[PDB]
């Protein structure tokens, strides 16, 4: 499959 | 003679009834919405949270938002309890702002007068204000009547 993301959550921790 | 009557109509409905606050967006992208809770319920309650608002981009939510893939489903929570004042719980994916200061997340927070929610941080461009209005009407009933101890 190959679909956009929804949330685009920042790399981070 | 209902010459007193017509001064009644005068002051109008008086808020701060049962609405405990309201969120503004300044930024302009959601519809300005009314948060409540019933004072009985919350005098009736002697612990825990009475009543709390989910925001976010979803119809569930007891904020619905424009439509930020910044923003989570239920970004921000509000609740309302403890002992009358309102508490402010940030539950976003990317997190919650509060005038340009990130605040922990899930974390209970006293609310402020006028107060303003940032959220979307990440780019210049995709973050969203929001402004928390809190009206006096609802302090004086809690005032007005304590817990227990009847006057």
């Amino acid at each position: 499959k190959k679909m956009t993301f929804q949330t685009p959550t920042d790399p981070l921790e | 003679a209902t010459q007193r009557f017509l001064i009644e109509k005068f002051s109008q409905e008086q808020i701060g009834e049962n609405i405990v606050c309201r969120v503004i967006c300044t930024t302009g992208q959601i519809p300005i919405r009314d948060l409540s809770a019933d004072i009985s319920q919350v005098l009736k309650e002697k612990r825990s949270i009475k009543k709390v608002w989910t925001f976010g981009r979803n119809p569930a939510c007891d904020y619905h938002l424009g439509n930020i893939s910044r923003l989570s489903n239920k970004h921000f929570q509000i609740l309302l309890g403890e002992d009358g004042n309102l508490l402010l719980n940030d539950i976003s994916t990317n997190g919650t702002w509060l005038n340009g200061q990130k605040v922990e997340k899930n974390s209970n927070q006293l609310l402020s007068q006028g107060d303003e929610i940032t959220v979307g941080v990440g780019v210049e461009s995709d973050i969203l204000s929001l402004v928390i209005f809190i009206n006096d009407k609802f302090k004086q009933c809690l005032e007005q009547n304590k817990v227990d101890r009847i006057r």
